[PDB]
């Protein structure tokens, strides 16, 4: 095919914000402030790139994959590509709704090539805001 | 056929294994940079070289700030993974 | 200030 994907479909695509800010204490997580800047900043960003921006706020863990199996269940057919953004806190692999974890894995797999074939061959980008781990990158001098 | 797994980008905040930054007033600093450099040059850059220049951001033009001094004067750098298999221009023709 | 996710 060509050296780059197509975009001059109907549609530049869907835009998923989903962005969760406020935690149940049974968690422990706490209070993500200034979230609320990142998903009006990405629903501006989207806007002006001709995406139909969703933002979705407080997700639980269940709702965030019920959420993606309804999205990948839609006729993207007419559509050049899908983002998806998660805001929340994170480890390696791991996305917080919020009461608990959901598996990155499990998310981005209902978006593959045999399961959304309105998808197929199009660009899937997803985009992480959350930590991976508890290692403390310091740095270093120039 | 192609694989199931092709033309999957994610980008990631931090490195693999690492904390990821946010500050209280303004936001993420991934969010911050990545809306930044979208709006800068979705005009004339390939996806993944408005995504580099984000690394660029977040790396140099960005550092935590903290009263807890186990949180204080730390880096971040993001992480592109791309399944792609072809550019990704966000204008048209 | 900065916090970490």
């Amino acid at each position: 095919l060509d050296n780059s994907y197509k975009m001059d479909y109907p549609e530049m695509g869907l835009c998923i914000i989903i962005n969760n800010k406020n935690f149940h204490k049974s968690t422990g997580m706490t209070s993500r402030s200034g979230t609320d800047v990142d998903a009006a900043n990405l629903r501006e960003t989207f806007r002006n790139l001709k995406y139909e921006v969703r933002n979705k706020n407080d997700l639980t863990r269940e709702e965030i994959v019920e959420l993606m199996r309804d999205v990948s269940k839609e006729d993207h057919s007419k559509r050049s590509s899908f983002v998806c953004v998660l805001l929340s806190h994170g480890e390696e692999g791991i996305i917080f709704g919020t009461n608990g974890p959901v598996d990155l894995k499990k998310i981005t797999n209902f978006f593959r090539g045999d399961r959304c074939r309105s998808l197929t061959g199009k660009p899937k980008l997803f985009i992480i805001q959350a930590c991976r781990g508890t290692e403390l990158d310091c740095g270093i001098e120039t | 056929k192609i694989p199931v797994e092709a033309d999957f980008l994610y980008a990631y905040s931090t490195a693999p294994g690492y904390y990821s930054w946010r500050n209280s007033k303004d936001g993420s600093w991934f969010i911050q940079s990545l809306c930044a450099m979208l709006k800068q040059y979705a005009d004339k850059l390939e996806f993944m070289h408005i995504l580099t220049r984000v690394n660029r951001k977040v790396a140099t033009e960005f550092e935590s700030f903290s009263f807890d001094a186990t949180f204080h004067a730390k880096k971040q750098i993001p992480c592109i993974v791309s399944m792609l298999t072809k550019e990704l221009y966000f204008y048209h023709h | 200030v900065d916090v970490a996710d």
